[PDB]
């Protein structure tokens, strides 16, 4: 009964109290009313700033991120990489690229504000019509797929958790077990 | 037929590399039998307290650079790519006095006449579309979290 | 609000014959090897086959403990409705017969 | 025909009804900005064994050293050692040495937590939820030739659509394998898949993702999210020179940038969807004992 | 519903207590009560509450 309960609760040692955080998106109430420990921000003066400034039910996170916003993406990557930050809200394409580049960075569940990448033009520039048709000309054939092949599609239990010290004890106590026999030499 | 292009150093899209000796790009190949068509681009070093004035010729390549090369291959025009003088996309911020709004960043260098076409990871929203016209999108994304 | 056990029973009786066959090959045996073959899976080359069958013995009951621990823990089924968002209530069938009192508050 | 003949020929104002956007439609009208990501898709249905062996060599050498101290444990310590990993209740050897008994008390106690860790690995195997897939996308070797595999399978689309025109302007020889094998209805593809008369079904990805929310038993799963595919957006058509486009685009981007599109994505898009199957492990189970009986032919002649 | 740690839990739903509600206080004799109460029951009935 003791080995049955022990075999049960050693398996339950890694089931109940797991790091199952799994925030996966915007709807975490720990981030709705944030503390100063779950640190999250974005690029100062970006599209994310206006997108969270317009929405009246996401202003509170704004009042967090006004204390933490940065200027470049790579400095935020290095800050969250060494755990100086704790979360990072950003565009999904850049994060899915850099998580594939470096496997310590992990992307997660939700895909909100489904938008697209545009091209800045004037009001009535003559380079508006044929360029907007040429983008979809690239969509209809596989040239956008070839550019995805260049960059986007382009990629790059252990049973030693709690018995490592037990492994050290097995590798070490053999000398003491033979020293017991050296004591038994003096017993004879 | 010489359209001024402005962009920003985006980590999957616009790779900015310093030149080798003097204005020369290390013309490396791809993994498929194609040299990376880099372009000579200008732009500053870093932030205004850090770098007051450091603009060297640089090598820009990647995704949107290939998109611009496809557009210049299809439509008959040359270009001259520079970069923006800060690290901001562009927002709607009041200046100190006169009760006047301003757009900085890529829209700042656009609406000042210093650019004519922004090829960048440009997020489409209601505010920018009220002031500049957009084309149809070429890559669709959302928003998510990066964790460890 | 078992299936692959016949394959195991065939394999253990293949072992219960081929142990005696290797005992004839290698330089009462019928009462020893059969009782050994019944005794291993239930808790020198003949010893090699015995220790290989003993190594494949405990993985069977380990996988049986695994799928019983997965069989009476996980699948507490969706015999309930999950409330108003039921796909068998947005476009219903005869699977979930749901209604209320005729001429009542729920109808209003 | 249909809506575009009413729009272009000055009989309809705008196409609020849902419509794909490709290149040759845009030449005669002015489409609005897109709002939903609509591609196209297809609706279908290491060191443990080494270092434990090293520890087995160490413990076997110490078991030889027991008899070197002070009795048939000369070379047959392996037949007790790996046997007591599993606790098989097999009479093997009674250790007459105290060193051997203490060493077995170390070894079997390590084997208890080792098999408990193996049950933890099986619990993680229970955690490991898999969903196998077959086809990468449109450029598969299945699609390019039906004789590439031994059954020539059948794929079909909806007639007179934008998908067929994308095929006819991108892959002409692909179209004649589908031309004999067409189908008409939306639910006719569901009939053809649940009856198995038709292998594949190329269609717009978002409507198929909607149809996945009402599949009987959720047995039909598509391929990805349109990775090797069209990847366009649904947009409202207008006429050329109509001043309504500037209002409609700003109204759509107002609808997106405040969550007003998100509630409609929640409502009108249904976002839904204990036995033994270990043949990849059972193959190794049979083949290790096949190697063990293959070593018997080596041990016979010597 | 927003505490970190969740180390503070009540006992069910307060089963041995008053079990009252929050309303809108008005003066004794004001004609707004009849118009406010129907609108509040309408706000309950359409699921907007
Ligand atoms: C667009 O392309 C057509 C092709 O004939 C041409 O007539 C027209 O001038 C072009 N407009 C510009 C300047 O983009
Ligand atoms: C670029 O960056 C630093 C900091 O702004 C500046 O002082 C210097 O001119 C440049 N140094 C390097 C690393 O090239
Ligand atoms: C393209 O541009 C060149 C330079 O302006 C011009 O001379 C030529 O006529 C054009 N040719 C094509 C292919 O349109
Ligand atoms: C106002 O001008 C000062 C000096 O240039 C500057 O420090 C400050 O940020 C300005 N405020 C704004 C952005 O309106």
């Amino acid at each position: 009964i003791i080995v049955a309960s022990y075999t049960a609760n050693l398996a339950a040692f890694l089931v109940l109290d797991r790091p199952e955080e799994r925030i996966t998106g915007i709807n975490d109430p720990r981030l709705r009313n944030p503390s100063d420990k779950f640190i999250y921000a974005t690029v100062k003066q970006s599209s994310v700033d206006i997108y969270f400034r317009r929405q009246v039910e996401l202003s509170t996170m704004y009042r967090h991120m006004e204390k933490h916003n940065y200027e470049s993406a790579a400095e935020a990557i290095q800050a969250v990489r060494d755990n100086k930050l704790h979360a990072f809200i950003w565009d999904s394409a850049v994060l899915e690229f850099e998580a594939s580049q470096k496997c310590d960075l992990v992307t997660t569940g939700e895909l909100f504000f489904r938008s697209g990448f545009g091209i800045g033009m004037r009001k009535d520039s003559p380079w508006k019509q044929n360029v907007s048709l040429s983008i979809l000309k690239s969509h209809e054939n596989g040239f956008m797929e070839d550019l995805d092949k260049t960059w986007v599609r382009y990629q790059e239990t252990l049973t030693f958790e709690n018995m490592a010290g037990v492994f050290m004890l097995v590798a070490g106590g053999i000398v003491a077990g033979i020293f017991l026999i050296f004591i038994e030499i003096a017993y004879k | 037929t010489r359209l001024k292009i402005v962009t920003i150093h985006q980590e999957p899209f616009v790779y900015v590399k310093p030149t080798m000796s003097d204005g020369t790009c290390k013309e490396e190949f791809t993994v498929n039998g194609d040299p990376v068509k880099k372009v000579i681009c200008t732009g500053p070093n870093d932030t205004s307290p850090g770098s007051p004035r450091h603009t060297v010729p640089q090598c820009c390549y990647g995704f949107c650079i290939d998109l611009l090369i496809k557009l210049a291959r299809t439509m008959n025009f040359t270009y001259e790519v520079h970069l923006v003088a800060d690290g901001k996309f562009g927002t709607q911020e009041r200046v100190n006095n006169s009760n006047k709004k301003e757009w900085n960043g890529m829209m700042g260098e656009l609406l000042s006449g210093q650019a004519d076409m922004i090829v960048a990871p440009l997020t489409i929203n209601n505010e920018r579309a009220q002031y500049i016209e957009f084309s149809k999108p070429f890559k669709y994304q959302g928003l998510t979290i990066l964790v460890k | 609000k078992s299936t692959l056990w016949l394959l195991v029973g065939l394999s253990v009786h293949v072992v219960a014959v081929m142990l005696y066959l290797l005992d004839r090959f290698s330089p009462l045996t019928l009462s020893s090897a059969m009782w050994f073959s019944w005794g291993v899976l239930l808790n020198f080359s003949a010893r090699i086959l015995g220790m290989v069958w003993a190594g494949f013995a405990m993985i069977i009951v380990a996988s049986y403990t695994a799928n019983l621990a997965a069989f009476l823990v996980l699948d507490r089924p969706e015999e309930r409705i999950t409330g108003i968002n039921d796909p068998r209530l947005r476009n219903p069938s005869d699977k979930f017969i749901y209604a209320t009192v005729k001429q009542s508050s729920v109808d209003i | 025909n249909g809506m575009i003949g009413e729009v272009v020929y000055q009989r309809a104002v705008m196409a609020v009804g849902s419509l794909t956007i490709n290149e040759e439609r845009s030449e005669v009208v002015d489409f609005s900005v897109p709002f939903v990501e609509t591609g196209i898709s297809v609706m279908v249905s290491a060191s443990v064994w080494v270092m434990m062996f090293v520890m087995l060599l160490i413990v076997s050498a110490i078991a030889v050293f027991v008899f070197e101290y002070f009795s048939f444990t000369i070379g047959k310590a392996i037949w007790l050692l790996w046997g007591l990993v599993f606790n098989n209740s097999v009479p093997v050897q009674n250790p007459k040495g105290t060193t051997s008994k203490i060493m077995v008390s170390v070894w079997a106690f390590f084997a208890v937590i080792f098999l408990a860790s193996y049950t933890a690995n099986l619990a993680a195997f229970m955690i490991q939820e898999e969903f196998v897939d077959q086809v990468t996308g449109l450029s598969d070797k299945k699609f390019q030739r039906p004789h590439d595999y031994s059954p020539p399978f059948r794929f079909g689309t909806v007639p007179a659509g934008s998908t067929e025109r994308n095929i006819r302007n991108n892959y002409p020889y692909m179209h004649q394998y589908m031309t004999r094998f067409n189908q008409r209805g939306v639910e006719d593809a569901l009939v053809s898949l649940k009856t198995g008369k038709l292998d594949a079904f190329i269609y717009d990805a978002a409507v198929l993702n909607y149809k996945a929310g009402r599949d009987e038993g959720c047995k039909l799963v598509t391929i990805g999210s349109g990775y090797i595919f069209a990847t366009t957006g649904y947009g409202i058509a207008l006429q050329k020179g109509s001043p309504w486009k500037r209002q409609i685009d700003l109204a759509l981007l107002q609808f997106v940038g405040d969550g007003e599109m998100e509630e409609l994505e929640t409502l009108w898009l249904t976002g839904i969807c204990s036995s033994q199957l270990d043949i990849d492990n059972m193959a190794g189970v049979f083949y290790m004992l096949a190697a063990a009986m293959a070593l018997s032919l080596i041990t016979f002649i010597w």
